[PDB]
Parts: C-alpha cells; structure tokens; sequence
RNA sequence: UAAGGUGAUAUGAACCGUUAUAACCGGCGAUUUCCGAAUGGGGAAACCCAGUGUGUUUCGACACACUAUCAUUAACUGAAUCCAUAGGUUAAUGAGGCGAACCGGGGGAACUGAAACAUCUAAGUACCCCGAGGAAAAGAAAUCAACCGAGAUUCCCCCAGUAGCGGCGAGCGAACGGGGAGCAGCCCAGAGCCUGAAUCAGUGUGUGUGUUAGUGGAAGCGUCUGGAAAGGCGCGCGAUACAGGGUGACAGCCCCGUACACAAAAAUGCACAUGCUGUGAGCUCGAUGAGUAGGGCGGGACACGUGGUAUCCUGUCUGAAUAUGGGGGGACCAUCCUCCAAGGCUAAAUACUCCUGACUGACCGAUAGUGAACCAGUACCGUGAGGGAAAGGCGAAAAGAAC
RNA sequence: AGGACCGAACCGACUAAUGUUGAAAAAUUAGCGGAUGACUUGUGGCUGGGGGUGAAAGGCCAAUCAAACCGGGAGAUAGCU
RNA sequence: GCUCGCCGGAAGACCAAGGGUUCCUGUCCAACGUUAAUCGGGGCAGGGUGAGUCGACCCCUAAGGCGAGGCCGAAAGGCGUAGUCGAUGGGAAACAGGUUAAUAUUCCUGUACUUGGUGUUACUGCGAAGGGGGGACGGAGAAGGCUAUGUUGGCCGGGCG
RNA sequence: UACGGUGCUGAAGCAACAAAUGCCCUGCUUCCAGGAAAAGCCUCUAAGCAUCAGGUAACAUCAAAUCGUACCCCAAACCG
C-alpha cells in the first residue's frame, strides 16, 4: 500500500521551508504529491478561451516527491514513518515510535 | 530520351508481387529473408 | 424479413453539414456517412427502418483519406463510405 | 469476486441487446456527430454493456 | 526417379580419374530396366523398373516375397 | 490488490471509484474482421466468384455450417473383360506452413597455399536440398589387445605434431595405451510350463515440491554552508537488512526495496498402494538374419594419394560356408588368440540459444556500443534481389517567459 | 502493281555549328535518309549469365557487358604502392 | 481592366498508362518557388469523386502461365493430360439539355432501352463440358451514295459608325 | 447589384452548294504472302419427365449488386 494517502495531514522533509506542514490534495503517478500551500509557482498564464480568458501570475501549487513527505502526528508534533501490520486482508497504518493506527 | 523505368502496375505484380513471390521456393525465401530483416513491406511492388 | 438489426448499424452519422449536402437536403437528398461495407440495400433499408421516411433511390461512393501531416510523421485518414439518400417527398419536420 | 454483472442472468438477453443496440448507439452516435456533450462516457458505457450481453448469450442457451 | 524399386539403387556420385588423376565429378546409375514380371497368385504381370541386381534378387526370392516387400514398405506398383 | 484511475506523444473534455465489487496484476474462459500453409474455385496478398445443406422470410432476400490436396484405412459402386483389377464416390485419422543456432543425410565449389601449376591443398569448408529432436547421431564387439588382458556408445586431457601419408613438396596426421565425466542393458527372427505375474505408455483428485498474482519487512535528529543536504560538525539507533535505485549535492535509519519470514480461487513442471487400460514376466528346449560374406572392374572413406596395402561402402558382373561354420588380428600363409556380420530399440555424460528470469563485467558510452540509446531495418536508393542512414542531454521542478 | 518516285505525321540519325561544371550522364538548331513495308507502334507474354539474343558490332541483356546485378566464400590473394 | 505579342494537326480539347488529392474554398508566407511575392502544384484547415446503360468485375478465349492424376528427374524440381487462369481481342442496354466553387452519358428534367427473377393468362415437346450454323477476320485499289463539317443566300434581331 | 452575378421574357431557327482520311464498307474489285480462338446468339436431338417440370407470347411487379469516377495526362501531377 501507499504510506502517503489522498487526504494526510504531512509535514514536508526537503526543499524551500521544510518546516511547513500541510494536507495532501493529489498523489501522482510519478512518485509526486501536491500538497496545499507548499511549492507555490507563479505561472505566467496566457490568455485562453474557457476558463483563464485575462491570464495571470496566479500562483499554482508544484507537485513534491512523496519521499520528501512524512507523515504528520498530532499527539507527538514531528514528522512520522508509516508502517502496515493488520492481521486481515486490509492492512491499517500505524505510526511508528508510538504504534498508534491512523 | 526513353529512360529504363516505364512504370506498369499488372506488370509490376506480375513481375515482383506477393504471388509471384509465393509462387516459387526462392520468391518464399526472398519473402523469409524479408521478414527476417523486419521489412515494413515485404512485396514493395504490392 | 427485412435485414437484421444487429445488421442496421451501418449508418454512422446523420449529415456532412457543408453547401453540397445542404444543398441536396433542399432540393433532394440526405447525405450520410454510411460504414464501409455496407450495400444500398442496406442503406435503403436501415434509413426506412431507423427513420420514418421512405427512400427511393442510394447512390454511394468511397470518400479516400488524405495525408495531412508533414514529414516527420506521414499518416493517412480512414476511407469512409459517402451515401446519397433520396427521400425528398412527404415531411414537414 | 471483484465484477457484479450477475444481475443480468435472466431470459430476454436478447431483447436487452437489442434494446442497448437498437438506436441506444445509434442515437448516441447520431448525438455525438450533430453535437452534444455527455456523450463520451456514454458512448463507451453502451458499448461496453453490449460486450457484456453478448458475453452472456454466449455463456448460457436459455436466453 | 533412377530408383530400382526392388533393392533401392539409386545414381551415386564419384570421380572420373585419369593417368593425371584429375578428378571430375561422375555420377553412376544404376542398370535400370522396366520389365514385366507374371505373378501366378494375382494371375496377370506387373511392370516394374529394376535392376539387374534387382531381377536377381526377384530371381532368388521371388515375386510374391518382393511385392510383399514393396506393399510394406508402401510403394505402389 | 487498491485510493485512486479511463496506455503514450497529450493537455483538455465527459466520467468511473472508496478500500465489502473503479483502475492495476495473475489463473481460467468468451470474442478473435480480411489476407497469409490459406484449405470451396480463381487471383495482380489483404480481392473477385460460387455450390450443397439447415433455419428465417415482411418474397426484397438474410444468417450459419460444410465443400482444397496428399497419405493410410473402411464402406458402397465400377471398365476394356466374363471373374477380378484399374478407376469413381463417401467417411475417419494424420500431414502441409513458419522458426536463430545445434544434429543426421543427399549433393558440393572456387579464390587460396604449393612462392607458377595439373597430383595435392583449401575442404567435404562455403552454399543448395531433405528430415528430426530437445538434443540429434552413435551404441551393446563378426571391437581391440597380445599369449597378459580389457569388456556398449559419446565427450574432455594426454599419447603426439608421434607412427605414418605426402609432386615423401606444400602440407595432412592417427591408433594402441593411460587418466577422467557419465555409465542399465535388452528384444524379434519360436514352441511348450504361464493368463495383469514384475517393466513400459496413457489416465482426474493425494502427499512432497517449484511456476503463473503477491504480503509483512528494522533503525535520524539538532546545527553550518547552500536555491535545495543525502555533505561538514555533534549526538544516537538498526543490521541474518551497509545489493541496488530514486529523492533539489554524496542517505544503512526519506521512499522503493534488500536479509529474513511467509502466501494461491484456479491452471500447471517431477518420485507411489498410484483405480484401471493394453503390451508383457521367469524356466526348459530349439534356432542363430543369402543375392549376404568374399571376388573381378570403376570409384569413394579410412591420418593412409593403390603403394608391398589390410579394413569399410557399393555403381557393375558374379558369388559361399552357414557353428565339425565364419570374421578379424594392416599384403599373404600356417599356428594361436579373440569375436559372431548380413534384424532392431536404448537414458546419461556432448552440442546450441530465436527466446524467459536473475546476477555479473580492469566491456562501450552517442563518429563508441547492435545498422538502430531517438516511432530503425525507418527515411531515402534500386525494376527487383537488395542496400541503408543521420538524429541523445533546458531545468530540481515548466516555475516553458503574464504584461 | 511495285521491299516504285517526291514529300508531312511516324521511324531514323549523314554533315555542320552550339553546348562539354550542358536546358540534356548524347540533346538543340539548320539541313539530311526511309516513309505500303525485310515498315512503324500500343498492350501482354516467352528466352537468364560460359547463359540468352544478335540482317554480326563482341552489339544488346535496366545510364553496368570479351561475360549483368545482388548476397555469400571473403578480411580471396597482392614478392606491389 | 485596356492595349501588344505567341501557339493554334497545338503551346487547344478528351482519355489510356502512370501518378495519387496536385482538384475547390478559407487562411498564412518560415522553409519550398533559382528574384520579391499579397501568388502557388507550398504550409494548415474544411469540402469535393453520386451509374442497371461509362470502365472494371462478369461470360469467352490468343500468346502464354499454373496444372489433379501422369511421365521424368540425387533432392529441389522439369514437362504436361483433364482442367483452370490469362486482354492487347469477342457477347445486353442512354441520349439531349440544365446544374456545383469543385461531380456529370452518374445528380435534376424530358424522352428511352436492355438482361434476369417471380406471379397470372393463352398455346405447346421440353431437355447437353454433344452435333451444325454463326461469330469469324489479309493486303492493296477504285468507285458511287452520303454525313460530320464549312461557305453563300433567305429570315430574324441590332446598327446607321 | 454587395458590380461573384440572380431571375423573367426570349425573335428567326430555312434553303442551296462544296465536303472528308469518317459512314455504307467486315461491302466490291483484284492479288498472293492465302489472312485468331472460344463464348454470348440460332437450331437439332441423347439420357430423362408427361393436365409434371420446361419453352414461347402478353401483362403486372421486383432486381441490375460491388469497385473506379476529383485532378494532371505533346506534362511544373507520368519516365528523366
């Protein structure tokens, strides 16, 4: 299973401020993950029919490596590691050093 | 001045297609050693 | 036992939508996209069974596919079967 | 046990094919050429429903 | 085919040697002739092309044992 | 198995989905147009034209199946010709074609070397053709040896560049014997004592065991420089895990993994009372592969070029003895020794890699390595067989430059 | 009537000039020979490399011919540069 | 647009072969056009090829190809009977106007024609990889009769330079 | 009238002469070098059947599928 779900409250590891800590809105494919607030870019968007007809330096969220992600532990404030032991079929996540399920 | 190619297609399949190539044992093993090398058309003439 | 319904599938759209059909649909004919191995009868047959209207007359040609990309990638476009529906009497809609 | 399509066991298998076929596709593909929009998922959904009909006419005799 | 249909002969390949002893490449054929053999069980003739040799063995063994021979081996005659 | 997906360039659009049923992966199925062995007839591949049945019919027609040739077997018919054969028709079974190498067989060069060249060599090589298998071939002495003995075939190392062959030139080149890998021998040519009575082949679960999805899987924080820390410094921790890769610079402790422990609805590779089907055991007695061995002529193979040349094969012509018999022991003859040809089957050690998986490299790094790191046997060239390229890198992230 | 005569289409190619990195890997311009015949031409077929075909020059066989082209033996051999 | 020149048995028109969208419309001018280009057989988008009568397919054969069996050949394969393919040849049938930016004997209008299936009526010997006829054929020359076509006159419309 | 052009109406529409290498003519004449094949078409019967099946004539109705069809074509679209 993936550590790293939809909708995590994590705190980023690497790169820019490391001390920022937000939710997950989209997993990727490619190993990424956006997460709110975080890579904010300023993209120079040109103007287009539909939606964003003036266009704009509207900063956008970047998409950030899940390694560079932890997991986020409110009764202990730090960045957390994810295990997976459950005895059925579906593997629930616990934290590690507190052994407390998510 | 009459050049060396004068294009006929009958005779082109005729000549060089894939039935005249079916036809004898060396026109297969032209066609198997086509196929060996991979060739996008086997009869260019077809 | 007029053809099978599995069978009339062979209409693929209703109409080309340029001057020519236009035309047509004023003065005679629909015009239609009409599979690729399809026979007028079995244009006549799908129009009068899938439509309410009554034919007459299908006269069919092959449309072939043009190229339309540069060099670096040649491809071609599918033929496609064109069908000239002759129905010009007795609608108001 | 990861696909319910069980519900359609039943008789009339063909009338359903014939009702997914008949001008279910055919008006989707009228609609999708003169133009209308939520066709796109439509269009496969139908089709892919009469993969499964036809599935299931192969599988059993008594319908 | 130069077959002898009885014993199998057929043409071997070898050399053409001269005082020089130049050798070319010479093919030897059988003694192959078509002769019809009168089998007494089936009343009538059968023609096959034989060998001399063939004809000899036809000789020895006779007919009937030979054309059981050709029918198990499976050649028509 | 899962919280994310609807393959890529490739975004969008319209949607699907909560882990108990979206998508992904695996087993088993369903479908699988047309051509192509192409197989109903034809054909300029991917098209043209049918025939016979069964069913539907709104009478316009539609759907499905079969229909190639060859071989073998069976049934029914059937001539010259009375019998019969030849032939004809139908049915059943098998085959056909493709594929890189290895293997057996049929045919088979020349350039070259000999400092020319013809014997010779190259070389039974290249090539062509036929056939088969996971190996093929060979194979249980009519074998060697030397008066002592060994005991089927195959492969490796010696013997040994020896003995020899050789315009005794160029060159070709053994065997005996020894050390090893591997190693079980049988059956028919035939009758009685026996009738599943031990092998062998086929056949659906069982045990054990791999394969085709997968599951869990340890342990790192502070600070400095920096765009970014995995780096410097400090203090810990895991290790049956410090193989490797990614992560914004160089990570055992961030992620995927790795060591280790496991896991199979189903389909599948191997040892048995394996339920059975068939062949078929051991004893006594008998037989012991004839146009064959040998010979004359011409050739070929044996390291051996006909030479003093044994041995094998046979195109041609001949032609025995047949276990008081026959073959071999390198012209040949005596003696002695040794073995039974003219019928077959046979695993292993041996050869190869179109492929699949894992790992490795004092191998290459974009003129190199495959021709091809990239939409490459492509674009182009040629009637055709065929020939055949060039062309990689923004950045950590498009944040790909609003105005 | 005529392998008759003159002369266009058509077939050919005797002379000259130009062109010779051409407009063209044989042509253009001005004349020239045949033009009812051993003529000329379209389409399709057949003959295949020590082979074909040749009113014969070793001409022609896909701009290649005293032995075509492609692939292979093949890295032939080269006492030569 | 008005003049000027050139071809006019073509340098005009229609096909066959061959090519394959170069056809028509909108837009663009980087590259391609031996110069510029607003143009183009160039780039990018759409559109456009309508048949019972035209051609193919189809029936039939020539040269020739393949060829059940067959004869021959180390193998591969060679030849070839029945047969079956093979046009460059032989068999059914449509003409004139009008129309599109681009189709045209195909679409539209007018007037036709041919070959099969089925059904009804009336009469009746129908029936074949068979027999016969016909298809069905050379070169040259010479009439005659025409016609396509052209000129002139009449007629009609316009003119009065 | 956006000057691409659209629509209505539309008079005479006859005669004589000269004419092909085209048609009659695949004819006619003449010559030697002596000039495809098969089917469609017509006719005759063989095996077979007998108010049957068929063949003629009339009428009515149905069918004629499929593929090509743009454009260049003494050429800037073919071979060079």
């Amino acid at each position: 299973a993936a550590k790293i779900r939809r909708d995590d409250e994590v705190i980023v590891l690497t790169g820019k401020d490391k001390g920022k800590r937000g939710k997950v809105k989209n997993v990727l494919s490619s190993g990424k993950v956006i997460v709110e607030g975080i890579n904010l870019v300023k993209k120079h968007q040109k103007p287009v029919p539909a939606l964003n007809q003036p266009g704009g330096i509207v900063e956008k969220e970047a998409a950030i490596q899940v390694s560079n992600v932890a997991i986020f532990n409110a009764a202990t404030g730090k960045a957390d590691r994810v295990g997976f032991r459950f005895e059925d079929g579906k593997k629930v996540r616990f934290f590690k050093s507190n052994s407390e399920t998510i | 001045m009459k050049r060396t190619f004068q294009p006929s297609v009958l005779k082109r399949n005729r000549s060089h297609g894939f039935r005249a190539r079916m036809a004898t044992k060396n026109g297969r093993q032209v066609l198997a050693r086509r196929r060996a090398k991979g060739r996008a058309r086997l009869t260019v003439s077809k | 036992m007029i053809r099978e319904e599995r069978l009339l599938k062979v209409l693929r759209a209703p109409h080309v939508s340029e001057k020519a059909s236009t035309a047509m649909e004023k003065s005679n004919t629909i015009v239609l996209k009409v599979a690729k191995d399809a026979t007028k009868a079995e244009i006549k047959a799908a129009v009068q069974k899938l439509f309410e209207v009554e034919v007459e007359v299908v006269n069919t040609l092959v449309v072939k596919g043009k190229v339309k990309r540069h060099g670096q990638r040649i491809g071609r476009r599918s033929d496609w079967k064109k069908a000239y529906v002759t129905l010009k009497e007795g609608q108001n809609l | 046990m990861k696909a319910k399509e069980l519900r359609e066991k039943s008789v009339e298998e063909l009338n359903t094919e014939l009702l997914n076929l008949l001008r279910e596709q055919f008006n989707l593909r009228m609609q999708a050429a003169s133009g209308q929009l939520q066709q796109s998922h439509l269009l496969k959904q139908v089709r892919r429903d009469v993969a499964r009909v036809k599935t299931l006419l192969n599988e059993k005799a008594g319908a | 085919s130069r077959v002898c249909q009885v014993t199998g002969k057929r043409p071997v390949t070898g050399n053409n040697r001269s005082h020089a002893l130049n050798a070319t490449k010479r093919r030897f054929l059988p003694n192959l002739h078509s002769h019809r053999f009168w089998v007494e069980s089936e009343k009538r003739f059968v023609t096959l092309r034989v060998s001399a040799k063939g004809m000899r063995v036809i000789d020895k063994k006779g007919i009937d044992t030979v054309l059981a021979e050709l029918r198990a081996r499976g050649e028509k005659y």
